[PDB]
């Protein structure tokens, strides 16, 4: 359900092999209580794409995939109706959830 | 139906009595044997013979003194000779009440004294009893010798607990396991299969053992026996006994529930085992305050403490693998 | 039989049984607690009436007026109208009643106070008169504290009333010698305080889980012809 | 026409270890019957024959049941299911009939439960890069629907084709086997005869894993294991 | 109103490779928008690059970029000019500025 492919764009920013540890925006995605600042958390998160794709590229193992752009209106198709606040972290937090998953990057 | 009746005087020590009731009539025999909650009383209804209910129960008898003498006045490093005793006098006293049950039953001669009752078999009991303006000398509880030996074999063969050293100290935790609606023989065989005996663990590495619940979900993190506590509905009593510069005291008696924690650690395995017991591992010998997290938001169905525990172990040492994260995101629903 | 209906609306119980180091908690406040706490009410309410050297006579006294307008040593039954759980506590009990060990000794221990958020008692009399069914009446309320001094008590109604003879399950706590004719709680509950006796008490309480939780709620009971009703529902009780 | 495996069908595979058996019973009866006697229960040579041969005609019967069959269909992955864990709910309910005793039937039910792989439950080294722990098999058999219909006869066809005593199926359910699979685990992990169970059904187990030369052949040290059928010889001509 | 989807296919071209236009800075602005003037600021600065892109588009063998239609522009001015306050003027600005970074099969 269009978790997987995001929550292994996420894992570039944990991971070790990427050596600039993003973790503020985890924190951000995981502790969102409305729409606004969950919306603002991925954006920043998707920000430093470039980031992983040159460090990727410079360090040699093939440069990281950003997630496609045929889930992209998928996220903002099911966050607008969830308006309370209660249903709204079963995905605010599993969005940081699969950020620590395993997710086998470089060889 | 000879359905015995259990004495009403404690529901702990009646529930370790009323609990090793069963495996004395398993190792006489005594097929469809049930247990029927009271509330306290916990009866038992079978269709046994007493001489073949007394049978059962001298076996029990002979197989711990046989287990006892395995070490070496004799005390053994067993659990109820000095792995559960906090004690030291207890260590040998219980000992040679077992051996005087033995005596008396072996020969078909009806136990004819009462004994006292130590802390291990019921922290309600103790030293001192509040009469009327004071406390009563000496130990004022007292059992008769039967349903204490019953209770010994009971907790010995059923009740897992854990000793943790840590030098001068001495912490032991002790989980029984209470059946609340009904229970037939086969469902407390297989609590009976959580226990395991020498839990003498001490070292350093393994200083999580603090902390009751932790130390209860790592116990039961490398158990598979039956996943019967998600058919059946069972509750936990656990209670600590600490020796820290030889002043013996319970400081934890907390009543917690033991169907969540299954069910959540059937959930998380069912997918990956290898990467299941050492992520969990792992994560309890680094992240003890991530640990303290998970097993909140386990007791608790909270969504922060997963990944309040997923960051603190990601931060020292734990890989926090894909099918474990696929399996809590199914758990959340 | 004018009985007593009174709804006591306290979080936590602080009854404890004949235990030590851990005190265990009674699921339900047992009939000695609440009979000290209205011979208490007696006590502040009629000073006139009891007066004696020490509490201790003052007490008993009270106790053995209320029981010689009781109906028997079976005292007041209790309705739990919530869910039942035992909730842990950790306390400074310091220990000095005993031999030696000076008089400041004081160590940790855990004394659970049982948790609920509503709960009913029914005291049964013998058709108390009119002067004192009013003194009665007022010494139910003012029930400030049970068990020790730490659990408060606050009463929100107080009335009497027949059983009008009518069917319902007995949601009632009732000894086990006589409903033994008929998911059982019976334990002991010492009926009658001790002043320098036990009996088993049958209780409306059981442990089912329904989704992940267990608490204590309903018995649903076999019904019986005694029986009372309150804010609607009917709830049956015994009576010698 | 269901075949248990890839390339073998389940009559075949059948009549190979019942062949195979044959010139293996004068050396494994006497001591097998010798063993049967520490647990209670005591009958001849013909009797230790007739219960080896239903063990024989039923080892891996959940091979065919709408799941290892379809997994085995063209590539599917087993997805480690264990097959054999539904079997010895059949032989538990046919070894009852065949003897009128239940501890022989429980033995035997545990002993065809206990090859394949068996199921390790109770304490565990933090590692196991397998499936054999029961926290998977109990999920895998949670799919369990039922068996196939052909099954039922095929039993039929079974017992009474080779000896003949009497015809009994039971008719397996999703929980009816779940019971069934728990009290056998439960009541051979728990009875009193705590080691002498493993080692009775260890000692069953021996002449049934024998199927090596019933089956296709398929490991290299191959020698070893065909030492045991070797016999000593007849005579000098 | 399914005009998000086509206004951030044009925004992408400005960050993508292929194109040697990183034009990071409007993204940010775009993004980081708090009023609707500065909004409507970044808009125009990253449409300003649809003539930088378009031209230099077919000159490597790549197809032509999306530039969004009128009607896209007509819609985005009935969504600003309805929306004075700066709670979902957030939201707004993320949603079509996040369509940026992703994986546009641009040039086969
Ligand atoms: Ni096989
Ligand atoms: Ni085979």
């Amino acid at each position: 359900g269009w978790i997987r492919n995001i929550g292994r764009y996420l894992s570039y920013l944990v991971d070790d092999t990427f050596e600039e540890y993003a973790y503020d925006v985890v924190d951000g995605i995981a502790k969102a209580r409305t729409q606004e600042e969950l919306l603002e958390g991925v954006y920043k998160a998707l920000r430093l794409a470039p980031k992983l794709k040159k460090k990727a590229e410079s360090k040699g193992c093939p440069p990281p995939r950003i997630p496609s752009p045929e889930d992209i209106e998928a996220l903002e198709e099911k966050v607008e109706q969830l308006s309370n606040p209660k249903d709204l972290r079963k995905l605010a937090v599993s969005l940081a959830l699969w950020a620590f998953a395993s997710w086998n990057n470089c060889p | 139906f000879n359905e015995f009746k259990t004495p009403q005087i404690d529901p702990i020590f009646d529930l370790y009595v009323a609990y090793g009731y069963v495996v004395s009539l398993i190792r006489g025999g005594a097929k469809e044997a049930t247990l029927i909650p009271h509330g306290a009383s916990y009866l038992i209804q079978t269709d046994v013979s007493n001489e073949e209910f007394r049978h059962g129960l001298v076996d029990a008898l002979s197989s711990m003194l046989s287990l006892h003498i395995a070490l070496a006045k004799l005390v053994s490093d067993a659990d109820f000779s000095a792995g559960a005793n906090i004690n030291n006098v207890y260590w040998d006293s219980v000992p040679r009440n077992l051996e005087k049950l033995m005596k008396d039953l072996e020969k078909k001669r009806s136990v004819k004294g009462t004994a006292t009752i130590p802390i291990t078999l019921m922290p309600s009991a103790g030293k001192y009893m509040l009469k009327h303006f004071g406390v009563q000398g000496g130990n004022p509880i007292k059992v008769d010798l039967l349903n204490y030996a019953l209770a010994w074999v009971g907790f010995h063969y059923y009740t897992p607990y854990i000793k943790y050293a840590k030098g001068d100290t001495t912490w032991i935790h002790i989980y029984q396991i209470a059946p609340v609606e009904e229970v037939d023989m086969i469902s407390i065989l297989s609590l009976k299969d959580l226990k395991m005996h020498l839990p003498h663990y001490y070292e350093s590495n393994l200083d999580f053992l603090i902390n009751r619940r932790l130390a209860l979900l790592y116990h039961l993190l490398h158990s598979e026996a039956l996943e019967l506590f998600t058919e059946k509905e069972f509750v936990i009593h656990s209670y600590t006994l600490e020796r820290s510069g030889n002043n013996q005291a319970i400081r934890s008696f907390e009543e917690e529930e033991i169907g969540k924690l299954m069910d959540f650690l059937w959930k998380l395995k069912r997918r990956d085992f290898y990467h299941a017991i050492k992520f969990i591992d792992d994560l309890l010998k680094k992240a003890t305050e991530g640990a303290l997290a998970l097993i909140d938001a386990i007791m608790n169905e909270r969504l922060e403490g997963f990944y309040t525990a997923l960051k603190l172990g990601k931060k020292a040492g734990v890989v926090s693998s894909r099918e474990i994260v696929a399996a809590l995101e199914d758990i959340i629903c | 039989m004018d009985i007593l209906l009174v709804c006591l609306r306290f979080p936590f119980f602080s009854v404890a049984k004949r235990s030590y180091q851990v005190r265990t908690s009674f699921l339900l406040p047992p009939p000695s607690a609440l009979k000290g706490a209205l011979a208490k009410g007696l006590i502040l309410l009629k000073p006139e009436k009891y007066a004696s050297s020490s509490l201790d006579e003052a007490a008993l006294k009270a106790i053995k007026e209320i029981e010689s307008k009781l109906v028997d040593i079976k005292a007041v039954s209790v309705a739990p109208l919530s869910p039942l759980i035992r909730n842990a506590f950790l306390l400074k009990r310091l220990r000095n009643l005993e031999s030696g060990s000076n008089a400041e000794k004081s160590d940790a221990m855990r004394r659970e106070y049982t948790f609920t958020r509503e709960l009913l008692v029914a005291y049964i009399f013998k058709n108390l008169t009119q002067e004192e069914k009013n003194l009665y009446l007022k010494a139910a309320m003012l029930i400030d504290v049970i068990g020790d001094t730490e659990s408060l008590a606050t009463p929100v109604w107080a009335s009497f009333v027949k059983p009008e003879d009518k069917k319902a399950p007995l949601a009632f706590s009732a000894p086990y010698t006589e409903i033994y004719s008929l998911r059982m709680y019976i334990e002991k509950m010492r009926v009658s305080p001790e002043y320098s006796q036990e009996e088993i008490f049958y209780l409306p309480i059981e442990e089912r889980r329904y989704k992940r939780i267990v608490y204590y709620a309903r018995i649903y009971p076999p019904e019986v012809e005694k029986a009372l009703t309150v804010d609607g529902e009917v709830l049956g009780i015994w009576i010698p | 026409s269901c075949k248990a495996f890839q390339g073998q069908t389940l009559r075949e595979h059948i009549e190979a270890m019942l062949a195979a058996w044959e010139i293996v019973k004068n050396k494994y009866i006497p001591s097998i019957i010798r063993v049967m006697k520490t647990v209670g229960v005591k009958f001849t040579e013909e009797d230790a024959d007739k219960f080896m041969k239903t063990l024989i005609i039923l080892h891996d019967v959940g091979k065919c049941s709408e799941v290892y069959q379809k997994h085995l269909s063209n590539n599917e992955p087993l997805r480690g299911f264990r097959h054999e864990l539904v079997s010895a709910y059949y032989a538990y309910n046919i070894l009852k009939d065949m003897f009128k005793d239940e501890t022989i039937a429980f033995i035997g039910a545990l002993v065809v439960m206990m090859h394949h792989e068996p199921i390790l439950m109770g304490q565990i080294r933090s590692l196991d890069k397998e499936e054999l722990t029961p926290e998977v098999v109990l999920d895998k058999l949670r799919t369990f629907n039922g068996v196939m219909e052909g099954t039922e006869s095929f039993i039929k066809s079974m017992i009474k084709e080779k000896l003949g005593v009497i015809p009994k199926v039971p008719s397996p359910t999703q929980e009816d086997v779940l019971r069934e699979v728990i009290r056998l685990s439960v009541l051979a992990r728990h009875r009193p005869d705590s080691g002498k169970l493993r080692m009775v059904v260890g000692a069953l187990l021996i002449p049934l894993v024998c199927d090596y030369k019933g089956a296709a052949a398929a490991a290299a040290a191959a020698a070893a294991a065909a030492a045991a059928a070797a016999a000593a010889a007849a005579a000098a001509a």
